RNA sequence: CAAGCUUGAGUCUCGUAGAGGGGGGUAGAAUUCCAGGUGUAGCGGUGAAAUGCGUAGAGAUCUGGAGGAAUACCGGUGGCGAAGGCGGCCCCCUGGACGAAGACUGACGCUCAGGUGCGAAAGCGUGGGGAGCAAACAGGAUUAGAUACCCUGGUAGUCCACGCCGUAAACGAUGUCGACUUGGAGGUUGUGCCCUUGAGGCGUGGCUUCCGGAGCUAACGCGUUAAGUCGACCGCCUGGGG
């Protein structure tokens, strides 16, 4: 998040590095998470839904690879 | 411990006893005993100046060492004795030069424990040394207001003060009442909380248990006549006025402190 | 826990050889030593229910082994109880 | 008796008496047949974050083969001391007499 | 725990027949060998062989006919939780005489058809069909 | 594709004193990288987490990017 | 009933992983409050607004201090625990599990009516503590009405110690124990080997997700961790309401 201006660095690329570092640290995401209190049931349920969807998309990738269309 | 009595009779049904098995059974130390006759709340004019005091069991005063000025001399605790003259228990410490003294027993103190005094005393419960050497944030008790005057603060059963800061020739103290007060760093103090913290858990149980303690019955002003109390009396239970002392200064909120000489030391008031 | 020298000692005087670690009498002696050891632990860790479960497993295990010895023969059972300090 | 290692951080402005501090502690352990299996005075080091309004410190790591009780008084001397800004005691599975990577680089 | 080793034997034949296994293996016992002998005399199994000394094991060689299991249904009647004993005149006839009922009588473990002509009767171990 | 680094050389624990192979698993904000991206084995990532926590306790390594 | 056997059940030996438990410390980020500096007209909030805070100087920003609670990243249909549950790091005490090669006991086993013990959150008793959050309650909106949803506040409670309570969609809506029955991909933890060459493969265990075969099922589906094939014992059910 802390960025220093190097030599031959215009404001354009300076702000781009700022923004890119913002996602990499993820700071905006974690602020939105703590914006509201979430129940242990709720994080467990959301993570379980996330896990099943990642896994479902995972094997759907191989099934689409192994199937033949037209 | 906290012992609840069985309801063998009324006046024993609600009694809760505080029993300390480590308290010495027998007679106190003779040289350190002195008489204190009772007053009944009466001054040298013979008039009742503080009400609701009278009678109770006869007591003898114990010369308790609040100054703790036997410096550089380690002492060993012999007995933890009951003291009728305070809510805290006392300890008969025997210095290694042959002197016995009464001190306020801290929380962790027991027979055979070593206590010490002076600017080189170790940081340990029962050790007394000035706050310029006591670390900040520690719990201390038996705090003296002026150097050499002897301990005056945190002397009840389970009380203590927190040393929260120090700046130059003063230290800031959080008192058990919950205010911040500045006291000079030359003032001595004893480490640890004072013991017998179960003292507050007892209940007297009877109207006579208070009489043993020298407390006489309190008559409500609203139960009196107009000539006796401002709350006076009417037909039936009447109370149509703001609550006041028997002398017309009204309680239930009126602050009564007026001391501009000592206002400079009170960092914050209680709340 | 019970240490190597502690286990290997009580098995030495409850088992005929130093390799008789499975005899019923040495098992009860091992269990008794560990149970008496944990009494010191639980005299001031009353709220350790998870560990007290393990202690009761050993206590329950010892009762079953003692029951087995009594059914086999009361002679060696009675001798074991006296020398070990149990009642019943 | 088991294998411990203690690293303690002392205030930088009182680094002069730091060498003397090791002898006192090592003498206290050795009097109880404790062993000093590794010593490394790291000396001057800059901190990752400011502790006690200061950004500099004097690091001393040490490894001891010591009884259980002899380290309790060592930790309480750190707690009531003012020289050591921080202290740390850890169990170790075995002895480690080998030097640490950073000191061999420095 | 393990409380009906005879039920274990019958279950292994049934599961081996269903899964088209050539052979099954299982720890041996005298009553187990007697029931295997009954099945072998009766024609329901290919051959049984006992191997080992300290831990014997019955290696049974199952039987098949075309694409179907030879044993249509094998089940246990007398069980540890319910013992069943039958007299001479009340021996059951599994499937109207086209199946066998293993019977432990005084003379030995044997079929209902042979026990009914020996005139003994006894405990009903198993139904084989 | 990616293979764990500490599997290549026999390591018995991750050493907290090290700063090499600790600074690289910390990101620019001071956070510590998941096994997902750094391609390391779950056997050592618990040790790596413990090692990083010990190091940031002793101020060898920073909690955050600032301090 | 008698003697025996080692395959079930255990004991010992060396290790490995783990938010398993109880006690005591400690570190960093953040929130709130107090004291002061700088500074001026807003702040805060919403679908839109208002209550509220502020010219008696707020909010913002900087430096000190108090105090309580939880432990970002790691972090993962990962791990541990009989279940409930357990997440900073360290130390003290302590339980179980699994693996390797042996030694040893010799059916000592499974299940379990009554009984006992453990058992989220909320709640109750006594004494503390109380930053954040927040039943109740208050005010402002919304609405035909709004005892709500939204907003500004806010006490109990949430935190600690010791008791009591014994209830949850306490769920895998699936009792415990044992045996047998085609497969495939993972995760996690051991362990034997192979030119160990190596940043390579072949085996063997424990636990654990996903898909699916036979079979079973009213169907959905379960499918070697069964709801398949079977045995032991226990609990329970008998139309919907009442
Ligand atoms: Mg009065
Ligand atoms: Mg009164
Ligand atoms: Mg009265
Ligand atoms: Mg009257
Ligand atoms: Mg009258
Ligand atoms: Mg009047
Ligand atoms: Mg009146
Ligand atoms: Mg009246
Ligand atoms: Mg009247
Ligand atoms: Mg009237
Ligand atoms: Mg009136
Ligand atoms: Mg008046
Ligand atoms: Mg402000
Ligand atoms: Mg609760
Ligand atoms: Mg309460
Ligand atoms: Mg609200
Ligand atoms: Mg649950
Ligand atoms: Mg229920
Ligand atoms: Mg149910
Ligand atoms: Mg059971
Ligand atoms: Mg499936």
């Amino acid at each position: 998040p802390v960025i220093k201006v190097r030599e031959n660095e215009p404001f354009d690329v300076a702000l781009r590095r700022f923004k890119r570092s913002c996602e990499k640290a993820g700071v905006l995401a974690e602020v939105r998470r703590r914006e509201f209190y979430e129940k242990p049931t709720t994080e467990r349920k959301r993570a379980k839904a996330s896990a099943v969807k990642r896994h479902a998309k995972k094997l759907a990738r191989e099934n689409a690879r192994r199937t033949r269309l037209y | 411990a906290v012992v609840k009595c069985k309801p063998t009779s009324p006046g024993r049904r609600h009694v809760v006893k505080v029993v300390n098995p480590e308290l010495h059974k027998g007679k106190p130390f003779a040289p350190l005993l002195e008489k204190n006759s009772k007053s009944g709340g009466r001054n040298n004019n013979g008039r009742i100046t503080t009400r609701h005091i009278g009678g109770g069991h006869k007591q003898a005063y114990r010369i308790v060492d609040f100054k703790r000025n036997k410096d550089g001399i380690p002492a060993v605790v012999e007995r933890l004795e009951y003291d009728p003259n305070r809510s805290a228990n006392i300890a008969l410490v025997l210095y290694k030069d042959g002197e016995r003294r009464y001190i306020l027993a801290p929380k962790g103190l027991k027979a055979g424990d070593q206590i010490q005094s002076g600017v080189d005393a170790a940081i340990k419960p029962g050790n007394t040394l000035p706050m310029r050497n006591i670390p900040v944030g520690s719990t201390v008790h038996n705090v003296e207001m002026k150097p050499g005057k002897g301990g005056q603060l945190a002397r009840s059963a389970g009380t203590y003060v927190q040393i929260v800061a120090r700046d130059g020739a003063y230290v800031t103290l959080r008192l058990r009442s919950g205010e911040m007060r500045k006291v000079e760093a030359d003032c001595r103090a004893t480490l640890g909380e004072v013991g017998n913290a179960e003292h507050m858990l007892r209940v007297l149980g009877k109207a006579g248990a208070a009489r043993w303690r020298g407390v006489r019955p309190t008559v409500r002003g609203t139960a009196m006549n107009p000539v006796d109390h401002p709350h006076g009396g009417g037909e039936g239970r009447n109370f149509g006025k703001h609550p006041v002392t028997p002398w017309g200064v009204q309680t239930k909120g009126k602050k009564t402190r007026s001391n501009k000489r000592t206002d400079k030391f009170i960092v914050r008031r209680r709340s | 826990s019970l240490s190597t020298e502690a286990t290997a000692k009580i098995v030495s005087e409850f088992g005929r050889d130093a390799n008789d670690t499975g005899s019923t009498e040495v098992q009860v002696a091992l269990l008794t030593a560990q149970i008496n050891h944990l009494q010191g632990h639980f005299a001031e860790h009353k709220k350790d229910h998870h560990s007290r479960r393990g202690l009761l497993r050993m206590v329950s295990q010892r009762r079953k082994l003692l029951d087995y010895l009594k059914r086999k023969d009361v002679a060696r059972y009675t001798q074991l109880i006296e020398r070990l300090g149990l009642r019943r | 008796m088991r294998h411990y290692e203690i690293v303690f951080m002392v205030h930088p402005d009182q680094s002069e008496q730091v060498p003397g501090m090791i002898e006192r502690y090592t003498a206290a352990i050795t009097g109880a047949e404790g062993k000093i299996h590794r010593l490394e005075d790291w000396g001057r080091r800059q901190l990752a974050y400011p502790i006690n309004k200061l950004h500099k410190a004097h690091y001393v790591l040490m490894n001891v083969e010591a009884p259980q009780e002899v380290i309790d008084e060592l930790e309480t001397t750190f707690r009531f001391n003012d020289a050591v800004i921080r202290s740390m005691v850890m169990r170790t599975k075995h002895a480690v007499t080998e030097a640490s990577p950073m000191v061999k680089a420095k | 725990s393990m409380q009906d080793p005879i039920a274990d034997m019958l279950t292994r034949i049934r599961n081996g027949q269903a899964a088209n296994k050539a052979a099954v293996t299982m720890p041996s016992s005298k009553l187990k060998v007697a029931i295997a002998n009954v099945l072998k005399e009766e024609g329901f199994i290919e051959d049984f062989k006992v191997e080992g000394d300290t831990k014997p094991e019955l290696e049974l060689t199952l039987k098949y006919f075309q694409g179907k299991a030879v044993v249509e249904s094998i089940q246990r009647v007398s069980r540890p939780g319910l013992r069943i004993y039958k007299r001479k005149d009340e021996l059951p006839k599994v499937m109207a005489g086209l199946g066998i009922a293993v019977v432990s009588t005084s003379k030995g473990v044997m079929t209902d058809r042979a026990a009914r002509q020996a005139g003994l009767g006894g405990e009903i171990i198993c139904y084989v069909a | 594709r990616k293979f764990c680094r500490f599997t290549a050389e026999g390591v018995q624990e991750i050493d907290y004193k090290d700063i090499a192979t600790l600074k690289n698993y910390i990101t620019e904000s001071g956070k510590i990288v998941p096994s997902r991206i750094t391609g390391t084995r779950a056997k050592y990532q618990r040790q790596l987490a413990r090692a990083i926590k010990r190091a940031r306790y002793l101020s060898l390594l920073p909690y955050t990017d600032r301090h």
